[PDB]
């Protein structure tokens, strides 16, 4: 994938119009977008009006998957306290749901040296299962525990 | 924010014009009235502005001043802990000094042009080598220390300031600019690395908080500290992040030690007030390491302990300068039964060493724990090294309670309706964010 | 990014290349070149000879 | 009487004072002590520190003794003369998830071996 | 101006007199005791980062082993 | 209605603490047992709803306590039937110390202050019971540990006593830092704060050394124990709280709330601190130090029980609520004796002429430490050491420790009131108001009402054991108790002096520890900050 | 030593003082002084126990307003009659009540 | 032999020449020791009595650059670790020697 600079020069243009487009009518959620600007930009930086619009929508969604998570939690603790002694069959499959909207809010802006966030221990049960696969074919013996059914609530 | 900065302009105005007896009360006056125009500043950002709440311009690039969350913080700060200073010093001089102080610092925080940064931070240069080079309380060779040190970090600052400026053409944080060289980033890094004390670049800081004057301490606390991440969420991280990744394992290994050894070095102090500068040694090493991790909890949880540390140091400094008023003395050793001959001081007193040492009511757990998560979101092992050590700060603070608690005195130093006005502000403003009005 | 949700900085991506392109029509250079003095100087090859 | 009984008060230094008098904690008061009772001065009953770790020496493998058995040289199928409580099968399934179960020593299950493993489990969570 | 250098003696007769002094010398411990208890309390504090590269290390270890397998596995067959 | 009791507690506090020059040393004595009088009523209200009906209930008080991003935590009580259970118990033992504090705190300069000490005191013991998500308990755990260090170093021209509360705070301090440690391991990998997505089957074993290593600070066990007997320089009402429920119970709580524990780890620590415990008790000659190695060993039997069984958690908690009251009076007995006496020293306590309730107390207290039949310590105890026999290392040592507990518990029956009397011929007087009856009344309402109702609900049932492992430890509690009365000697003088010195926890910290702690200060500033880098 | 004109604002040693026990009468304390005993405790009593009931019925309503049963009681339970949010109870079998 | 100096009404006068010692804010102030004095002294001083020695070098070097060497070694550990869990590319860092350009991760790209 290789941009040549007539390429970049004609898609600065294309970004100057829809700036113009955007000034022509007032929005006082201008820096709250619904969508974002698509682009094939090696950088971002690059063109400065996408990497702002862009970085805002990032803004508003990360917002709105705080609040979801929120949500989430707060129906997977009804759940629990409803049913009692039940809890663990009947709530798996909301804490299932509540704990992928965690992973999803954490990991989609989680940094350059933040790790992934393991919410239901999903990815180590995943190497498990991959290296309890390997061990058997190729004759070895794990030192490794063997991937579990449930290791938490839900995942 | 237009008038928050023409009041920050009519400030040291003001003095030129007073009858020289009106300063105190005119000073007095005109610090409400900005911290006023601060308010209205937050009133008038909206949420809504996500990257910048508020960018105005007066002319040209260096005219550039701008607000966002980091700034709009730190500046509230500012302006909220500047009338104590204005009460605590008395004398034409030295509210002409302090003034021109403040006006500098709070122009720095809010300008979006680094070498306006540079501009208006370091013009408060010689007017802290007259303050704590003062006649007969002050001391020449802190002055020097703490003035060389701020030249050749603000000298390395402004040369990286010189390239982006000839590469890119500009050095406004408002246009989007990226460098992978590791010189600049150490140029800019260098800064930071003396502003906020980060060993071995801060024996400037003690030498200064004790000859400094109680209000000079309580702003060189409050917010002159804050000042580096202000320079590091503006200036540093939007265009040195590659730089911060290629160098987090050394970037840890300078904070982790800093805060060990300055809580070890805390332990080996006899004056109260150096006491109190160790410990704000130690508190920025996790400020520095959360915000480095370039993640959103990192950022949120910096500036949100600069608060805390910005309501709790102050009050600690302040405390200590009415002790000092009382008793002509610092040294823990002289002091004794001051729970007893002082109860309104040592409440209060406690209830701030317990706000330092961060206990669940108290802003700074709050901000801890969103600094440790953020630590343990890079990796586990990171987070439980800051939580260890922070065992030795329990130490040295539990000895200096326990010395100053009990024993014999025939002095009743207790502090004055003057003194109890002074703290007012700082006790409620510690209870509102420890309660979560972060 | 000035915001406390999203990481500051960017990232550019490593597949996508950038032609280069000349910084300007025709190059006139004014630095001259090492003299064939300073690479006789400089090699190290023989260290009685550098020496 | 509680309050207001005598004390003695401790003298004024009249001395040159040592660099580390920062490990003597006095209040004024006579009886001073050290920041940590037993750093330095005199020792509560005259015992060194020595006759301690010779008296846990002793101590140590008599305590030791019952623990070392059970946990060491005796196994599941000799520990106990029962296996561990039957559930049925529902119930057994879920208890069994559960590292800190105590129905993972069940010899008697066709799934021992996997259970084992999974009680000796991770050490450190690998992501 | 300073303190009286003077002593009460009132309370000696009841409470001992204060003749009998301290045996510390008020010096601290030897650079090499020093050394070995840093050296050994240390890594006592640092427990989980043993427990860390140990798991670290049998993992690399085994995912190495399980390649290697893989590669004799696949260059025969 | 749930909320009552913590407002009732924090606003006694409040009231004597920052209005008590209104209120007076009388209104101290008035709003302080009132207050927790009406906080007794609507526990008990929350004891029947939650434990005896099945009825939960949470009270979120505010939402974004702190909200940073992902991280997200309110402020809510959850009243499950632990925390039913564990708050009546609290409340119970709160009022009784206040009710005790009246007389005995009267020779005290600041009586107010205490009072709203005690007061915010339980107030945090509840705040940490009924969290419903780690955060609320962390507040709870710092408060209390703050209170116990302003309350150890009331007397602060006491040099003893400061270091006693310094000490108290490092520890806790340490123990914390692990739970923190835990607390982001939890939130990282399970996605929440709150207690019910904090469920894990399997979980790495670091979180469960950091949860143990937390626990094991408030619940005083072994390399961790130094504070328990220093804290004996604060007053005695400070020592029934802390003692009895307030500060040892919590590290039990935690791990029974959440099963994060090993069974390894707990069994051996738990035995281990149990026979110590008893061991150190044996050599103590204060009345005072005596009582806190026996917490010390009940609370190695409680964390011992753990590892056994399934319902191990049941049974420490049974054990928990009624070591509480027991313990709570003979430390109150014990601080009546001392003013009576003006001693501290078992040798020069003797026979002499009192009031039969508080002699009464002191001896049916040390008849439930001790074991005796048909009791409510009886049960608890024997619901730990019958169960135990399956894990045949801690079940030999809790024997032991069986043992040792009847010997001291019996020595110190005897000196106390068997003995001839060994104080001076000096005019000594404490008199007992009705209000320390009604504090006496009260405990013994609550061992009275532990036997008829229980501690846990597999109390009696079986445990299929042959009668002559059943009934041993009544044996062991029997010739313990008789070698007690006959006050022999059971070690040698070595280990005698041994014991006497609490193992040499404290003197291997302070020549080792604590010298290396000053060394690499003494490296950091002399050598380096303030050397090197300093200029001439 | 002649007392000073102050000491006569300051007030007396209170009966509950020792009279061996000498302390500064000056000193203030927010929680009393040494031994306290102030004239007219009694109406400052009364008027803390009036301000205590009135932040209960405070406390007492927004318990009621946040208090959350979501799982029926096995039996009837005091809070019914405050409080109209409970559920029914049903007991251990299954029967509603 | 003393006088109160404050007046509450506002009518207050510094009797600079009042035979009577005014009770003013140094009547509060601590007498102080001579050895006290030199104490502070010869603390605040104590660069004047720091010697090179083998042994300070040894201190100095085994625990300020012991600790140093280990916290980098741990960190370098902790961001390998992360750079396997992440499934990135070993990424260059500054001393490490490694000829992959990676540093910064792509949002847009999955890893
Ligand atoms: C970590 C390991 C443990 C560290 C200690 C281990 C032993 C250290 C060994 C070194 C040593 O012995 O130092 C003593 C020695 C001082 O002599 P002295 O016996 O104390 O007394 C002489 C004075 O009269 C003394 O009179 P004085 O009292 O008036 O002067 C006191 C002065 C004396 O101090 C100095 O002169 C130099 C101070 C900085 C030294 C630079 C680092 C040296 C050690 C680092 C490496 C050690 C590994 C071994 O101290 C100061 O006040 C200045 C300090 C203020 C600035 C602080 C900046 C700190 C930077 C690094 C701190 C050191 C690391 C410890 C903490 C690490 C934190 C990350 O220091 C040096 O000589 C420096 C040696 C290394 C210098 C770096 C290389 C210089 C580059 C020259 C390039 C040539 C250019 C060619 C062109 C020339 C034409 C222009
Ligand atoms: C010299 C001083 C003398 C005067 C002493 C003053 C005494 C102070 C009294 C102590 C006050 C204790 C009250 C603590 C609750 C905090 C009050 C609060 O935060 O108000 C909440 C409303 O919540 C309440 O009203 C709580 C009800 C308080 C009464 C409940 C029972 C009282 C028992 C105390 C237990 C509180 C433990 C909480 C631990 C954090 C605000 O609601 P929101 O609109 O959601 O605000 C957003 C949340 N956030 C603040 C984080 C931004
Ligand atoms: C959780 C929601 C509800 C919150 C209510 C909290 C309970 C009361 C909070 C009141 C404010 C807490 C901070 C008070 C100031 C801290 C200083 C202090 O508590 O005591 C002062 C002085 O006390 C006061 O004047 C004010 C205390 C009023 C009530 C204090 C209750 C206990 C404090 C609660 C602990 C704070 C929790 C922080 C961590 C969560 C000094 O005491 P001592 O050092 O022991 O010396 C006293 C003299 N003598 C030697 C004779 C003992
Ligand atoms: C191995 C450790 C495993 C268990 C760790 C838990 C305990 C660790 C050490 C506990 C020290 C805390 C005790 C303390 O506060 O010390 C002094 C407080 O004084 C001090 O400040 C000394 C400082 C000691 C605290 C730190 C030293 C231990 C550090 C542990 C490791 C050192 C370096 C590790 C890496 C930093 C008070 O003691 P006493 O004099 O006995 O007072 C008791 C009351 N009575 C008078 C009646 C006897
Ligand atoms: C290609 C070039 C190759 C390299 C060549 C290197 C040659 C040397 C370069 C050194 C440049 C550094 C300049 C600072 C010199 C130290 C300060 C002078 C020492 C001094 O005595 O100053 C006294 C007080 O200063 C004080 O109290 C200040 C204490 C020390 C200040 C700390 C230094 C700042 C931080 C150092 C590093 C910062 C980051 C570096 C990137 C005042 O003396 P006086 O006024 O009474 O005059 C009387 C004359 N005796
Ligand atoms: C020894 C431990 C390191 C101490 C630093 C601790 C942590 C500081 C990190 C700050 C974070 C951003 C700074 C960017 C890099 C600074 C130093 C990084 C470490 C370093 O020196 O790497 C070098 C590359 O950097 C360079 O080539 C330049 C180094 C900095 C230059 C020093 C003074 C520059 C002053 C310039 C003023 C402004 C000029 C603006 C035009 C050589 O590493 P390598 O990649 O070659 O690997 C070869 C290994 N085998
Ligand atoms: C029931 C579960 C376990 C409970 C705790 C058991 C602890 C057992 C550890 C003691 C048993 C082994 C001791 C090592 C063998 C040493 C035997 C001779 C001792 C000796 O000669 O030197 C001592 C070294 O201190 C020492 O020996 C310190 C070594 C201790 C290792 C650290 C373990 C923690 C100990 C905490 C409690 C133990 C207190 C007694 C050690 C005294 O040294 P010195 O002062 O005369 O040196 C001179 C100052 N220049
Ligand atoms: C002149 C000044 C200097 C002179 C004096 C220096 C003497 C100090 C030398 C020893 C320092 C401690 C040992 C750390 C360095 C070990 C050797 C470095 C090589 C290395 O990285 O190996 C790793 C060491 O384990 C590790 O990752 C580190 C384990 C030790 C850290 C924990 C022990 C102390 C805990 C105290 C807290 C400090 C850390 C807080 C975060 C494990 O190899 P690898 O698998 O990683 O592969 C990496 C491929 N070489």
């Amino acid at each position: 994938t290789t941009a040549t600079i007539e390429e970049r020069r004609a898609f600065h243009k294309e970004v100057l119009d829809i700036v113009q487009s955007k000034l022509a009518n007032k929005n006082s959620e201008w820096a709250r977008p619904e969508e974002p600007i698509l682009h094939n930009l090696k950088s971002e930086k690059e063109e400065p009006h996408v990497y702002y619009h862009n970085n805002n929508f990032r803004v508003t969604r990360q917002l709105i998957h705080f609040e979801k998570t929120k949500i989430f939690e707060d129906e997977l603790d009804k759940c629990m306290r409803t049913h009692g002694e039940a809890k663990y069959r009947k709530c798996q499959e909301i804490a299932k749901r509540f704990q992928a909207s965690c992973r999803v809010a954490s990991n989609l802006e989680r940094g350059p040296n933040a790790r992934k966030r393991d919410v239901g221990f999903i990815y180590q049960n995943n190497k498990l299962r991959e290296l309890e696969k390997d061990a058997k074919e190729l004759g070895l013996n794990n030192p490794f525990p063997p991937s579990s059914p449930r290791t938490t609530i839900g995942y | 924010m237009s008038l928050y900065l023409f009041m920050l302009f009519l400030q040291p105005l003001s003095l030129s014009f007073v009858s020289r007896s009106f300063s105190k009360i005119s000073s007095l006056m005109m610090s409400f009235a900005t911290l006023w125009s601060a308010v209205y500043m937050w009133f008038t950002s909206n949420g809504a502005n996500q990257t910048f709440y508020q960018v105005v311009s007066w002319g040209s690039d260096w005219s550039t001043f701008g607000v966002c969350y980091t700034s709009l913080y730190i500046s509230l700060l500012c302006a909220f802990i500047f009338p104590i200073c204005v009460i605590l010093v008395q004398g034409y001089r030295a509210l002409s000094i302090l003034i021109c102080i403040q006006t500098a610092v709070s122009l720095s925080i809010v300008s979006l042009h680094m070498l306006a940064f540079y501009a208006l931070f370091e013009s408060s240069l010689l007017l802290f080598f007259i303050l704590i080079g003062r006649r007969k309380y002050g001391s020449l060779s802190a002055a020097y220390n703490i003035s060389i040190y701020t030249f050749i970090s603000a000298l390395g600052f402004l040369i990286s300031a010189f390239w982006l400026n000839w590469s890119f053409g500009s050095v406004c944080a408002l246009l989007p600019n990226e460098e992978a060289n590791s010189f600049v980033a150490f140029g800019i890094f260098i800064l930071l690395w003396v502003k906020a004390p980060l060993v071995p670049f801060h024996l400037w800081l003690p030498e200064a908080h004790v000859y400094a004057p109680t209000a000079g301490s309580v702003l060189l606390a409050g917010v002159l500290l804050k000042i580096s991440i202000v320079g590091l969420h503006v200036f540093f991280l939007p265009i040195c992040a590659s730089s911060i990744v290629k160098a987090f394992p050394l970037i840890l290994s300078i904070c982790l030690g800093s805060f060990i050894f300055s809580s070890f070095s805390t332990l080996k102090q006899i004056d109260l007030k150096k006491i109190v500068a160790y410990s704000s040694i130690s508190h920025m090493a996790i400020v520095f390491l959360s915000s480095a991790t370039n993640s959103g909890l990192g950022i949120q949880g910096a500036v949100l302990y600069c608060i805390a540390h910005g309501l709790i140091s102050p009050g600690l400094f302040l405390l200590v300068g009415i002790l000092y008023k009382n008793t002509n003395t610092k040294l823990v050793f002289y002091l004794r039964g001051l729970s007893q001959q002082a109860p309104v001081w040592w409440s209060v007193w406690v209830f701030f060493m317990l706000g330092n040492l961060a206990f669940p009511l108290f802003p700074n757990f709050i901000a801890e724990v969103v600094c440790l998560s953020a630590l343990f979101k890079n990796h586990e092992l990171y987070a439980y090294a800051f939580i260890f050590f922070s065992f030795v700060g329990t130490v040295y603070s539990s000895t200096v309670l326990g010395r100053l608690k009990g024993g014999v005195s025939s002095q009743c130093v207790d502090a004055s309706r003057l003194d109890v006005i002074s703290w007012n502000p700082l006790v409620l403003a510690t209870v509102v964010t420890g309660i979560g009005y972060m | 990014t000035f915001n406390y949700v999203i990481p500051y900085g960017g990232s550019s991506s490593y597949t996508i290349n950038n032609e280069p392109v000349k910084a300007e029509e025709v190059t006139v250079d004014f630095s001259k070149e090492p003299s064939a003095s300073s690479l006789k100087l400089a090699d190290k090859s023989d260290w009685i000879a550098y020496t | 009487a509680g309050a207001g009984g005598p004390v003695k008060l401790s003298p004024p230094v009249d001395k040159p004072l040592p660099y580390n008098y920062d490990f003597w904690m006095d209040n004024g008061i006579y009886p001073g002590q050290p920041i940590y009772d037993g750093m330095f001065g005199s020792m509560v009953g005259n015992m060194s520190l020595e006759y301690m770790a010779k008296g846990w020496l002793v101590l140590l493998p008599i305590l030791s003794a019952p623990f070392v058995y059970e946990h060491c040289i005796a196994d599941d199928v000799t520990r106990n003369p029962f296996v561990p409580r039957q559930y049925p099968s529902e119930v057994r399934e879920f208890l069994a998830l559960f590292k800190n179960g105590f129905v993972l020593n069940d010899y008697s299950q066709p799934d021992y071996e996997e259970m084992k493993r999974r009680q000796s489990g991770l050490l450190t969570p690998i992501y | 101006n300073y303190a009286s250098l003077k002593a009460d003696t009132s309370m000696d007769h009841v409470f001992g007199d204060s003749t009998n002094k301290l045996n510390y010398d008020f010096q601290l411990m030897s650079s090499k005791e020093a050394f070995f208890w840093n050296y050994t309390l240390y890594p006592i504090v640092g427990f989980p980062i043993f427990l860390y590269l140990y798991q670290f290390n049998k993992l690399e270890n085994f995912e190495a082993e399980i390649a290697a397998a893989k590669a004799a596995k696949a260059a025969s067959e | 209605m749930f909320l009552l009791a913590v407002y009732f507690l924090f606003f006694s506090a409040i009231a004597n603490g920052f209005f008590g020059r209104y209120l007076g040393v009388r209104g101290s004595q008035l709003l302080g047992p009132s207050a927790l009088f009406l906080a007794l009523l609507c526990s008990g209200t929350i004891f029947y709803e939650v434990c005896i009906q099945g009825c939960s209930t949470n009270i979120k008080l505010f939402e974004n306590f702190v909200y940073s991003n992902e991280l997200n935590v309110s402020a809510s009580f959850l009243y499950d039937p632990l925390a039913a259970t564990m708050t009546l118990t609290v409340v119970w033992i709160s009022c009784a110390v206040h009710a005790y504090q009246n007389l005995y705190m009267r020779g005290d300069g600041s009586q107010t202050l205490f009072t709203s000490y005690l007061s915010a005191f339980t107030g945090f013991m509840l705040i940490l019971v009924a969290g419903q998500n780690l955060v609320m308990l962390f507040i709870g755990w710092e408060g209390i540990g703050v209170c116990s260090y302003l309350l150890i170093g009331y007397y602060g021209s006491r040099v003893s006593a400061v270091k006693s509360a310094n000490k108290s705070l490092i520890v806790n301090k340490i123990s914390d830092g692990f739970l923190l440690g835990s607390m982001l391991y939890l939130w990282f990998y399970t996605g929440s704060f709150s207690y019910c997505s904090l469920a894990t089957f399997q979980i790495p074993d670091v979180v469960s050394i950091l949860v143990l290593l937390g626990a094991i600070g408030k619940s005083s066990q072994l390399f961790f124990h130094v504070w328990l007997a220093d804290a004996m320089e604060g007053p005695t009402p400070v020592s029934a709280l802390i003692h009895a429920a307030t500060l040892v119970t919590a590290g039990i709580y935690v791990l029974c709330k959440l099963n994060l524990h090993s069974q390894s780890a707990v069994g051996i620590l738990g035995a281990a601190t149990a026979l110590m415990g008893g061991l150190f008790g044996l050599a103590a000659n204060d009345l005072k130090r005596v009582i806190a190695f026996s917490t010390c060993s009940q609370l190695g039997y409680m964390m011992a029980v753990l590892s056994t069984c399934d319902d191990g958690a049941d049974f420490a908690m049974g054990h928990l609520v009624s070591h509480a009251g027991f313990k709570a009076t003979l430390f109150l007995s014990a601080g009546l004796s001392i003013a009576k006496e003006n001693n501290n020293f078992l040798n020069r306590y003797g026979s002499r002429q009192g009031s039969p309730t508080l002699s009464f107390a002191t001896t049916i207290a040390s008849l439930n430490l001790l074991g005796f039949p048909e009791l409510g310590g009886f049960y608890s105890k024997e619901s730990i050491l019958n169960n135990a026999y399956i894990n045949q290392g801690v079940s030999i040592i809790l024997t032991l420790a069986t043992f040792l507990t009847a010997f001291y518990t019996s020595k110190v029956l005897a000196q106390l009131y068997l003995f001839p009397y060994g104080n001076g011929r000096q005019q000594k007087s404490f008199d007992i108001d009705a209000t320390t009856l009604i504090c006496f009344g009260l405990l013994l309402s609550e061992m009275l009402l532990r036997i008829f109702t229980g501690s846990s609900l597999s109390q009696n049932m079986t445990t299929n054991l042959p009668a002559h492992i059943k009934n041993l430890p009544f044996w062991v509690a029997l010739s313990g108790a008789l070698s007690g009365l006959a006050t022999t000697n059971l070690f040698s003088s070595n280990f005698m002096r041994f014991f006497g010195n609490r193992g040499g926890f404290d003197v291997f910290y302070a020549r080792k520890c604590s010298n290396v702690f000053y060394h690499n200060a003494y490296v950091s500033y002399t050598l380096l900050d303030r050397g090197f880098l300093k200029l001439y | 030593v002649p007392e000073p004109p102050y000491a006569k604002y300051l007030a007396n040693k209170s009966h509950y003082c020792p009279p061996d026990f000498h302390y500064s009468r000056e000193i203030y304390a927010p929680y009393g002084g040494y031994f306290n005993d102030p004239k007219g405790w009694r109406t400052n009593t009364a008027i803390a126990t009036l301000v205590m009931l009135a932040g209960a019925y405070a406390v007492f309503c927004f318990g009621n307003a946040r208090e959350e049963r979501l799982r029926a009681p096995k039996g009837w339970i005091p809070s019914q009659l405050w409080n109209d949010n409970v559920p029914t109870p049903v007991d251990y079998r299954g029967k509603v009540l | 032999s003393s006088r109160i100096a404050g007046d509450t009404t506002g009518k207050y006068t510094p009797n600079i020449f009042s035979p009577e010692t005014p009770m003013d804010r140094s009547f509060s102030h601590v007498p102080k020791n001579p050895f006290w004095e030199a104490w502070v002294f010869r603390r605040d001083n104590i660069q004047r009595e720091f010697v090179w020695t083998w042994q300070t070098i040894f201190d100095l070097a085994t625990f300020v650059g012991g600790l140093y060497v280990a916290m980098y070694a741990t960190a370098s550990f902790c961001s390998r670790q992360n750079d396997k869990r992440n499934g990135y590319p070993e990424r260059n860092y500054y001393f490490s020697d490694s000829k992959s350009n990676f540093v910064i991760p792509d949002e847009r790209e999955f890893y």
